[PDB]
Parts: C-alpha cells; sequence; structure tokens
C-alpha cells in the first residue's frame, strides 16, 4: 500500500496475508470463519492447489506470522471465467481447513449486497502487506489507505486505461497516484463503510505500476462476482454435509 | 440472452421455480438475496421475474438460518430483524405458514416491515 499508514489492531480485521514458501504473496479477505476472497492471478498454477498456502489472520506484522500460527488453506478455488491476461473475473476463493477464531484482531467483511447505493467516488479504505513503493519489496506491517472509487467510464479513458476495466473490475484510488494499492496487496480488500458496516467492494486486482498519476488501481468487482462466491460456499457447505 | 443463462440458457420462470434445471443447479441455488445496506432479504419471483423483500410476518430465526443456509452461509447466523423496506419495493414475499419457494406474493405486509436478515456478524472494525 502506497501512500498509506501502518494499520492498527483490529482496523481490518478482514485482512489475511496468504503465504507460500513461509513468504507472503497475497492479502485476503475473511468473510466466513472458514472463506477467504482473493484474488485469482494470486492462484495461478503452480499456486493453484490449496497445501501451498497459509493464511495469517489477526497478525499486523509479517515478521510475527510464525510457524503455528497459520491457517492451512484446504480449498483453493478460482473464479471459472478468469483470464490471466486482461485479469478479468479475476477473484478466487480459499476454504481453510480450520475455521478462524472471531475476535476484535480477526472479523469477517461483509460480502457486498445488491443495492448499495455508492457513490460515484466512494471513500474506500485498501489495507495489505504490499509494497509501500512501485517495485518495491512486501511490507512488514500491516498498511491501509484511504481511496476513492473511480467510475469505470471515468477508469475506461485513453488516458487512464482505455477500455481494459470490465464489468467485473471496478477502480479505485486517485487519478493524481500517490495514493494507490501496489505488489502484494494483490486479492486484498478494497472495502467501503455504508450503514456503519464494511462492504468488500473489490478484491485488489492489478493497475498500471503503483501510485502513478492516471494509472489507478483495478480491482475485481465482488459485487459482481456475490452469486460465484455464494454458489461456491454453498456448494462447500452441501459436499461436507454429506 | 433471451432469458436466463446457466453458463443453458432458461426461460426467467424456470428460474427460481423449485426444480433444478441447469446442469450446475444455478437456477435453484441463487434464490435468496440479502439487498441494500440494511439487508433486506429478497427472494427471487420465478412469475414475476424480479426480487422481493421477504415480510418479517411469521418469519422466525430457523427461516433466516434457513435462508442464510441457501446463500452459502451454512451455520452462520447473526441477525434477523424486521425494518422498514429501503429497497423501493412494491410487492413483498409473505409467508403461507400452511427459504424460498416457502413464500408467496403479497403487496404488504402485515408487520410493515422486511426482514433484514444478516447471517454472519461482519463489517466491524474498531472504529463505529
Ligand atoms: C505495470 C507493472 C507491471 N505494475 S506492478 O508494479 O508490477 C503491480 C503489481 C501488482 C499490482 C496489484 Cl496486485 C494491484 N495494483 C497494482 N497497481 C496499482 N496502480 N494499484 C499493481 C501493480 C510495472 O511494474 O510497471
Ligand atoms: C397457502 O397454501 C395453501 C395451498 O397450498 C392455500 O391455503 C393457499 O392457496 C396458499 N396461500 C396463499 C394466500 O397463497
Ligand atoms: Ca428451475
Amino acid at each position: 500500500i502506497v501512500g498509506g499508514e501502518s494499520a492498527l489492531p483490529g482496523a481490518w480485521p478482514w485482512q489475511v496475508s496468504l503465504h507460500v514458501q513461509n513468504v507472503h504473496v497475497c492479502g485476503g479477505s475473511i468473510i466466513t470463519p472458514e472463506w477467504i476472497v482473493t484474488a485469482a492471478h494470486c492462484v495461478e498454477k503452480p499456486l493453484n492447489n490449496p497445501w501451498h498456502w497459509t493464511a495469517f489472520a489477526g497478525i499486523l506484522r509479517q515478521s510475527f506470522m510464525f510457524y503455528g500460527a497459520g491457517y492451512q488453506v484446504e480449498k483453493v478455488i478460482s473464479h471459472p471465467n478468469y483470464d490471466s491476461k486482461t485479469k478479468n473475473n479475476d477473484i478466487a476463493l480459499m476454504k481453510l481447513q480450520k475455521p478462524l477464531t472471531f475476535n476484535d484482531l480477526v472479523k469477517p467483511v461483509c460480502l457486498p449486497n445488491p443495492g448499495m447505493m455508492l457513490q460515484p467516488e466512494q471513500l474506500c479504505w485498501i489495507s495489505g502487506w504490499g509494497a509501500t513503493e512501485e517495485k518495491g519489496k512486501t511490507s512488514e506491517v500491516l498498511n491501509a489507505a484511504k481511496v476513492l472509487l473511480i467510475e469505470t467510464q471515468r477508469c475506461n479513458s485513453r488516458y487512464v486505461y482505455d477500455n481494459l476495466i470490465t464489468p467485473a473490475m471496478i477502480c479505485a484510488g486517485f487519478l493524481q497516484g500517490n495514493v494507490d494499492s501496489c505488489q502484494g496487496d494483490s486479492g486484498g480488500p478494497l472495502v467501503t463503510s455504508k450503514n456503519n458496516i464494511w462492504w468488500l467492494i473489490g478484491d485488489t486486482s492489478w493497475g498500471s505500476g503503483c501510485a502513478k498519476a492516471y494509472r489507478p488501481g483495478v480491482y475485481g468487482n465482488v459485487m459482481v462476482f456475490t452469486d460465484w462466491i455464494y454458489r461456491q460456499m454453498r456448494a462447500d457447505g452441501e459436499f461436507v454435509e454429506h | 440472452n433471451s432469458g436466463i443463462e446457466c453458463d443453458t440458457c432458461i426461460n426467467p420462470s424456470n428460474w427460481c421455480d423449485g426444480v433444478s434445471h441447469c446442469p450446475g443447479g444455478e437456477d435453484e441455488n441463487r434464490c435468496v438475496r440479502l439487498y441494500g445496506p440494511n439487508f433486506i432479504l429478497q427472494v427471487y419471483s420465478s412469475q414475476r421475474k424480479s426480487w422481493h423483500p421477504v415480510c418479517q410476518d411469521d418469519w422466525n430465526e430457523n427461516y433466516g438460518r434457513a435462508a442464510c443456509r441457501d446463500m452459502g452461509y451454512k451455520n452462520n447466523f447473526y441477525s434477523s430483524q424486521g425494518i422498514v423496506d429501503d429497497s423501493g419495493s412494491t410487492s413483498f414475499m409473505k409467508l403461507n405458514t400452511s427459504i424460498y419457494k416457502k413464500l408467496y406474493h403479497s403487496d404488504a405486509c402485515s408487520s410493515k416491515a422486511v426482514v433484514s436478515l444478516r447471517c454472519i456478524a461482519c463489517g466491524v472494525n474498531l472504529n463505529d
């Protein structure tokens, strides 16, 4: 997170660090005790198998994510219509073997409901352990930044992303740059407050550079993916019911 | 793009009608929805081809737990209370005690309230 600030305990209780080979690779958003919303580019082959992935919740610092605090991922579900190249439908779901114990440090984000009537430039928040500067390294402390939604019509301008923002994609940040998501915030929460409830509006998908002018952050539209999320969670509940 | 797609196309009167018609069941698994920042419980009407708010009339927590189960939240249940409907709705889904397909269409709600179903305690951080 470029342009942001060190996150406080419980500020983003949904934010999860997803690890492969004992290092942070992607962020995630706890939506249920066992389900995590992340990006589909995060779990592209060879990381499509759940065994590589361990989830760390309620820990703000990457160095405090020790052996024994991780939650092993049991199931990785990439969006069926995810395109590696356009990164359209860049949403994935990670189930955890061990359900997460919800507290004030670990808590779910609300899945967006139809009819949120969000503002064209809705103040949203982006959290993650990603780079604090472009081409930079994974951050130690969980960072977060206020970002405003950029209407897709404005984000699809030739001077911004030139028709590369699909309906399964939402733009957030600032057209001046300075404050954006970056390497390692992938799959992380683009969340807004409404009705004193935080809503997962997007998962960190892509963007050209980090915090560059006219190059904002592009997030997978979780609203468009809610049906797929509900279907995948219900199917898992039905399958393990047996 | 003539009716409802399953990713197979379905006549919207066969969408959410109780009989699984897509091979992946997509027509019968996304029939309950929460609407708006107030979690207004909604059920899709196969007949009216529209999403409609569930009335709080004779609605108990097990019906909410069931709608929560039908939305993929399994045994997760936080809150089900009645609220004024802000979904801008004119037709409503009322319970015939004699989730979806257990409701019928009414244009009023005797309680004057729709179901606000919260399947999971989410969306709360350290700052209210
Ligand atoms: C063009 C390229 C390859 N970009 S990037 O640095 O590698 C990068 C990687 C991941 C991102 C994520 Cl996950 C989310 N958002 C981003 N961008 C933004 N503006 N919010 C990202 C940017 C470069 O190196 O020039
Ligand atoms: C309730 O169901 C029974 C028949 O199944 C009947 O009393 C009535 O038609 C239904 N209720 C309404 C008002 O639709
Ligand atoms: Ca059907």
